RNA sequence: GAGCUACCUAAAAACAAUUUUAUGAAUCAACUCGUCUAUGUGGCAAAAUAGUGAGAAGAUUUUUAGGUAGAGGUGAAAAGCCU
RNA sequence: UCUCCAGGCAUACGCGUAUAACAACUCGGAUAACCAUUGUUAGUUAAUCAGAAUAGGCAAUAAUCACACUAUAAAUCACCUAUAACUUCUCUGUUAACCCAACACCGGAAUGCCUAAAGGAAAGAUCCAAAAAGAUAAAAGGAACUCGGCAAACAAGAACC
């Protein structure tokens, strides 16, 4: 199974393959963290309006850019305004990225 | 060298080695305003 | 509407249409190459 | 009580004059305009030939060419003039380097010529990217900046005159347009300007070198296509200015290969070149965001750094922009001048053994961490 | 001999503004065509000019390369077109 | 400097030195000036502009700001598995007022940007005839013109075979 592989049964095919079992939403206590107002960012809101529009219209010299460019942007843009909790929270400087990694098992 | 044939070079042959020269050039007065480093040549065709 | 210009210059066609590969194609071809070789042509073809 | 008419020049006539007060009337509308993108739009709709500048060339000497074409000033060294644990940020910056050489596993490019030069790019993002957030707790602009990579900056500006020398326009007067399209490797542009590193009007002795020749004889060459003002995002984006650029120099420019081709000398070169030329564009593009241009010149100097490396050696430069009136009509009578500081290369570390680097120098990491702590005042 | 023209194959391109039951619809440019008149008639031109007109998101127009050849080809048949 | 006109700059295809300077004033430009002509000498500079390893496995899901939608004419290598190789810049295009029309032809000629900041000059001098061509204006009348309201009009509306 290789990244252009699409599934015809799609995830029940998935689930069989990889003997899991399934649950609708996400972890309850993931869900818990966001709810607490001191990890909001501020100007939360404004900032990923900004990046939706940074990633989408104002990147490129272009007028409508493709998305070849602007998903890897937004995603990209995304988690540097997560990672900017670090003030908040010292213990973010722990993990670290990489980009085009290989991941493969029998 | 012009007007003469190389050896054909494969993977594992010997460098190239022209002991007596064909090529003539003679240095030209610049037709233009040229740096003073850059000097004009007129060189034979096949010369790289 | 005005005549006198069906020449539309284009090498790649004119190369194609009337080239040295393409008279030696056919043996026709190669007989109008010898024929023009007997006359003293000192263009063969194209 | 006689009123007669002022003495100036027809509107409508085939001189000199008369086409000068037609310049004026177009140059009026660009005042005139509101908007900051009515203004770059009136200013740059008309494409005609235009030097293609590059950042990274091999051209010799390309550097004081560069200068010439934007009346900058190279000044070696720095420009005159927070506890952050030097061994904690050594610590992870050690660890960048050794994860895309060493630990990270990928599909190997298949040029077979690109893998040294995407192993630098992979470590250059990584110092980047780390460093910008280790020290954003020290410098809190930091973390409201934003991160490109590999962004189109770009300026179009009109610097001396060449009489048309051939054709059914020979003779006519045409100013020299020249356009710098740059793709820096990673820059951080903020909300911000920085505070300025010398008062504008600043004078120093040092004379811009001045070339004989015309562009053309430094390997430099004209096409006509979209003329382009970009800072690396739309007039849009709240975050208009400029912060630090990160250049990484081709493979085909680095130290061994010059040594072979026997330009030596020219090692130094390609790193200048390459800071004028970004620095200068982007600069330029900032100041014309907020309405500057050769007829309304900055009033206030602006300011950007970049550090340019080829993967090993880091090099770090500092720019001010002083002036936009480059063009013949705007730069008669200017004082005015652009400043440029610049340092010699000095390699950050030696080689990777084992699965530790070695050679690692703390004194280059100082100079990218005290570009990365300037602030706004 | 299909660099013109007829038809076809492949790869491409262009179509603003204004209205509309939303389209081989309407108004009208670019663009394509060529209704009527005058001029021109060894002419600017071996078929044009100047006006006036027709279509103008389509059975549209246009570009590049290829194809079909005279006992033939092509033809929304004018016995029209094939330098 | 003034008066006036309003398709210009690039690329493609094509053309092949018509490019630029000097010197000439025979020929060429349908005349001069000046050269598009003759002779000599020069020119167009690129790693970014432009041109020029092998064997297997395999794909239901348009485009139109692609979201909502609607539609019908049903509409563009990659990725993976193995094998092999394990550091490179040479070559070619680049000038011009240019091409197809026997001509320095009121013709034909694709795309991108822009519409005057670019590009240009309708008058060799004089005269104010007829005829001829084009433009504007018209007292009273308003199709009486003519094969026909052809052409023109301060009109450009209606209707029927
Ligand atoms: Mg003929
Ligand atoms: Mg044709
Ligand atoms: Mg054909
Ligand atoms: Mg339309
Ligand atoms: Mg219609
Ligand atoms: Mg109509
Ligand atoms: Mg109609
Ligand atoms: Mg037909
Ligand atoms: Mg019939
Ligand atoms: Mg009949
Ligand atoms: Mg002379
Ligand atoms: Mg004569
Ligand atoms: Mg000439
Ligand atoms: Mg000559
Ligand atoms: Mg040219
Ligand atoms: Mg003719
Ligand atoms: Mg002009
Ligand atoms: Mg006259
Ligand atoms: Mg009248
Ligand atoms: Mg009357
Ligand atoms: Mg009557
Ligand atoms: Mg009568
Ligand atoms: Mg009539």
């Amino acid at each position: 199974f290789h990244q252009r592989c699409r599934l015809l049964e799609g995830m029940k095919q998935a689930l069989w393959l990889t003997k899991t079992k399934l649950i609708e939403g996400l972890p309850k206590k993931v869900l818990s963290l966001v709810d607490d107002p001191a990890n909001h960012i501020e100007n939360q809101e404004q900032r990923v309006l900004d990046i939706i529009s940074h990633a989408r219209l104002w990147h490129s010299t272009e007028d409508i850019p493709k998305r070849e460019t602007y998903c890897p942007l937004i995603v990209d843009s995304l988690i540097q305004l997560c990672k900017s909790q670090i003030l908040k929270h010292p213990s973010l400087a722990r993990r670290t990225s990489a980009q085009n990694c290989t991941l493969a098992t029998t | 060298a012009r007007n003469v044939l190389y050896p054909l070079y494969q993977l594992g042959g010997p460098q190239l080695r022209v002991f007596r020269t064909n090529f003539f050039i003679q240095l030209v007065r610049p037709g233009t305003a040229q740096p003073e480093d850059t000097v004009q040549f007129r060189i034979p065709m096949e010369m790289t | 509407r005005a005549r006198g210009n069906e020449y539309q210059p284009s090498n790649i066609k004119r190369k194609h249409k009337h080239g040295w590969v393409r008279r030696l194609s056919t043996p026709a071809g190669v007989q109008v190459i010898l024929r023009r070789m007997l006359k003293g042509r000192k263009s063969l073809s194209h | 009580v006689a009123r007669y008419p002022p003495i100036v020049a027809s509107m409508t006539a085939d001189s000199k004059a008369a086409r000068q007060r037609r310049v004026q009337r177009w140059q009026a509308t660009v005042h005139a305009a509101p908007s900051v993108d009515e203004k770059i739009r009136i200013l740059t709709k008309m494409q005609f030939k235009k030097y293609v500048v590059h950042p990274q060339i091999s051209a010799l000497n390309a550097d004081r060419w560069y200068q010439s074409f934007t009346k900058t000033v190279f000044v070696s060294g720095l420009p005159p003039a927070p506890s952050l644990d030097l061994a904690a940020l050594r610590a992870a910056v050690c660890d960048c380097i050794l994860q895309e050489q060493v630990y990270v596993r990928r599909r190997r490019p298949r040029s077979l010529f690109d893998r040294r030069q995407a192993l630098a790019s992979s470590i250059l993002d990584q110092v980047v990217r780390t460093l910008v957030n280790l020290l954003a707790p020290l410098n809190p602009v930091l973390s409201t900046a934003a991160l490109d990579c590999k962004r189109s900056v770009d300026f179009y500006w009109l610097r001396g005159e060449e009489r048309i020398p051939a054709g059914h326009r020979k003779g006519h007067i045409d100013a020299l347009r020249y356009q710098i399209n740059d793709k820096p490797h990673n820059q951080i542009r903020i909300s911000k300007q920085l505070p300025e590193f010398v008062p504008l009007d600043y004078s120093i002795p040092t004379e811009i070198p001045v070339m004989k020749c015309k562009p053309d004889k430094l390997p430099l060459f004209r096409r006509q296509y979209e003329n382009s003002i970009f800072t690396g995002s739309k007039t849009a984006d709240p975050c208009c200015y400029g912060h630090t650029q990160f250049h990484l120099i081709p493979d085909r420019l680095k130290r061994e290969r010059l040594i072979r081709q026997n330009q030596a000398e020219q090692v130094e070169a390609v790193f200048r070149a390459n800071a004028i030329a970004s620095l200068f564009a982007w600069t330029g593009a900032q100041a014309m965001y907020q309405g500057f241009w050769s007829e309304a010149d900055v009033t206030r100097p602006f300011v950007s750094q970049a550090v340019i490396t080829d993967g090993k050696y880091f090099s770090f430069f500092c720019y001010q922009l002083n002036t936009l009136a480059l063009t013949v009509q705007a730069d008669q009578n200017n004082p005015r001048k652009n400043l440029c500081w610049g340092s010699q290369s000095q390699p950050l570390y030696e080689t990777v053994e084992d699965n530790d680097v070695k050679g690692f120098d703390d004194g280059t990491l100082l100079q990218i961490v005290h570009f990365l702590l300037n602030k706004p005042r």
